[PDB]
RNA sequence: UGUCGGCUCAUCACAUCCUGGGGCUGAAGCCGGUCCCAAGGGUAUGGCUGUUCGCCAUUUAAAGUGGUACGCGAGCUGGG
RNA sequence: GGAGGUUGGCUUAGAAGCAGCCACCCUUUAAAGAAAGCGUAAUAGCUCACUAGUCGAGUCGGCCUGCGCGGAAGAUGUAAC
């Protein structure tokens, strides 16, 4: 368990530094994904361009204050699949589509495109 | 069964209980970790 | 179905333990896939390629190139490794090496990003002597 | 007493009488649930059923969990009938049910007659599985067990009567 | 206050030899090992030796271990 | 979910995190020890340690001390107020 101290108060900011940079961010129940088939899905934000993580629900809520994806607060829960999309506008949930379209899962709970609530 | 004046775990799945008086070790494990007394 | 195959000859079961095992994939089949595994396959090496079943006793090959001790006795050309680590060396080369082998034997088989195979490649040979400073 | 809080939240179609300690409830396929409880015991009706304590002791906080879980057992029981599910392992062994009379083939020279109390009735959808049905888990559970205990299984075939979820032990002679 | 052994007649404990009920087993079955509960009833005949014991022969479901003035001579014997 | 270098090396036909001896890295991250248990002839296969969600208020262990429990079987009859 992560201590206030040396963890889970300062991995809250580091996403919240993060996230103004970002002009989309498609939000995933990644629950039942393979070690390889997440890595297969990890060798793609070094290509394409994706700041993908997976962050503490109640942390990341609390990580929106510099107001990026504020329309989220509404949706952020169950489990999370955060794919911050930096450089190339985009261009991320076009790989959801391909990340989806081999599994059953990646339900992909909304997008973030600019302020909009999916 | 085994009856011992010094009962105790051996095993994550031991439990210890008192049963009417009496300490015992039950296991779903093993059932050579029963033990009675002590 | 994890499992290795002689290139260029698989008619030997003891050699790879045939038959018997997950599946029930023919002994006389892999040794058609056999004589696809041969120079650039490991040639006189017992490379080890995993085994899986389409619908009954598939003939479904693997590839793996070179392995990290494959490479690094490649690469050196010792005998064996130090039984007692931390005790034994046998000797080494500059962290260069490493750089063209593992950027041939990572290709897809590896996460690493970059230089991350360098500790990868290293991390076998770490414990085998032959300290390294550069 | 994370057990006692908690409401009982009746289901829509259900009938309690509260005549002091002495509790009933009607419901659905079955009814007449009588229970009584101990004087320690607060039975409070309201849009649901909830339970405390009235004293402080020790022993009067154990039975107050054990007041809501009966209770829960009675509500679900007069709208949904307890079952248990047995299954029979071994060659020639067979279950027929005959009305309120259950025949047991397991490997005796005599077949062995078992009578089923009144209240739950068995079902045998094949010839090695047994359905024990009722309103009221003791009994249910009761009966099970007692059919269990003609032939409970045995580690080195697994042969015997078991329950559908029992995860039975095996081993075998060595060498 | 008569001291070993035998005969006759016993009575009690349980730390159970058989029969009864169980748990574990390195318990397939038939046999076993070990521990728990249980004292209702049972529990050899002989060759040698004064012997109790012991060793042998052949039985038995089994041939228990101890207390009772190492039970019992105003009940017998008299080999030591 | 609980991974790849990596059947770690030595030896062993082979002993592959789990026959014995040396120290016991690093990429991905949410996680992972050259691996704690049962395991295969050896592989393989169920776990566990660690982490993500879930339900929403307490919960975990140690120390000092009062009174109690087991350990606890005998011979005529309860018979160790
Ligand atoms: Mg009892
Ligand atoms: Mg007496
Ligand atoms: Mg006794
Ligand atoms: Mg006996
Ligand atoms: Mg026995
Ligand atoms: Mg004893
Ligand atoms: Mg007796
Ligand atoms: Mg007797
Ligand atoms: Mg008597
Ligand atoms: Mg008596
Ligand atoms: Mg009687
Ligand atoms: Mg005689
Ligand atoms: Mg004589
Ligand atoms: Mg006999
Ligand atoms: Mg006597
Ligand atoms: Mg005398
Ligand atoms: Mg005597
Ligand atoms: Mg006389
Ligand atoms: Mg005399
Ligand atoms: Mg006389
Ligand atoms: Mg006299
Ligand atoms: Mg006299
Ligand atoms: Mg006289
Ligand atoms: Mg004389
Ligand atoms: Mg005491
Ligand atoms: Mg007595
Ligand atoms: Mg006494
Ligand atoms: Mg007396
Ligand atoms: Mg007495
Ligand atoms: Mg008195
Ligand atoms: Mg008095
Ligand atoms: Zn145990």
């Amino acid at each position: 368990m992560a201590i206030k101290l040396e963890d889970k108060k300062a991995i809250v900011a580091e996403v919240n530094e993060a996230a103004k940079a970002a002009l989309s961010a498609v939000v995933a129940d990644a629950r039942g994904v393979t070690v390889g088939a997440m890595t297969g899905l990890r060798k793609e934000a070094r290509e394409a361009g994706v700041y993908v993580k997976v962050v503490r629900n109640t942390l990341l809520k609390r990580a929106v204050e510099g107001t990026q994806f504020d329309v989220l607060n509404d949706v952020f829960k169950g489990p999370t699949l955060i794919a911050f999309s930096n450089e190339h506008p985009g261009a991320a949930a076009r790989i959801f589509r391909e990340f989806a379209k081999g599994q059953d899962k990646f339900e992909i709970k909304a997008a973030a495109f600019e302020g909009q609530f999916l | 069964m085994k009856v011992r004046a010094s009962v105790k775990k051996l095993c994550r799945n031991c439990k210890i209980i008192r049963r009417d008086g009496i300490v015992r070790v039950i296991c779903s494990a093993e059932p050579r970790h029963k033990q009675r007394q002590g | 179905i994890k499992l290795q195959v002689k290139a260029g000859q698989a008619n030997p079961s003891p050699p790879v333990g045939p038959a018997l095992g997950q599946h029930g994939v023919n002994i006389m089949e892999f040794c058609k896939a056999f004589n696809a595994k041969t120079q650039g396959q490991e040639p006189g090496l017992p490379t080890p390629v995993i085994i899986t079943v389409y619908s009954d006793r598939s003939f479904t090959f693997e590839t793996k190139s070179t392995p990290a001790a494959v490479l690094l006795k490649k690469a050196a050309g010792i005998t064996s490794g130090s039984a007692r680590p931390n005790s034994q060396k046998v000797g080494t080369v500059t962290r260069a090496q490493l750089e063209e082998i593992a950027k041939t034997k990572q290709a897809d088989l590896t996460a690493a990003d970059l230089d991350a195979a360098v500790r990868t490649i290293a991390g076998s040979a770490r414990s085998m002597g032959l300290n390294v400073e550069g | 007493s994370r057990v006692a809080k908690n409401p009982v939240k009746l289901p829509a179609g259900v009938e309690i009488k509260l005549a002091g300690q002495q509790l009933s409830i009607k419901g659905a396929k079955g009814a007449l649930e009588l229970k009584v409880h101990p004087s320690v015991e607060v039975i409070q009706d309201s849009g649901e059923l909830r339970f405390a304590a009235r004293n402080g002791d020790q022993q009067t906080r154990a039975m107050a969990g054990t007041t809501r879980a009966l209770v829960n057992n009675m509500v679900v029981g007069v709208s949904q009938g307890f079952e248990r599910k047995l299954q029979l392992v071994g060659v020639g062994y067979k279950a027929q049910a005959k009305g309120q009379v259950l025949s047991l083939s397991l490997g005796f020279s005599h077949p062995v007659d078992y009578e089923l109390p009144a209240g739950i009735v068995a079902e045998t959808p094949s010839q090695t599985d047994i359905l024990i049905k009722g309103i009221d888990k003791q009994l249910v559970g009761q009966v099970a067990a007692e059919i269990r205990d003609f032939r409970p299984p045995e580690p080195y075939k697994g042969k015997g009567v078991r329950y559908a979820d029992e995860v039975v032990r095996r081993k075998e002679a060595k060498k």
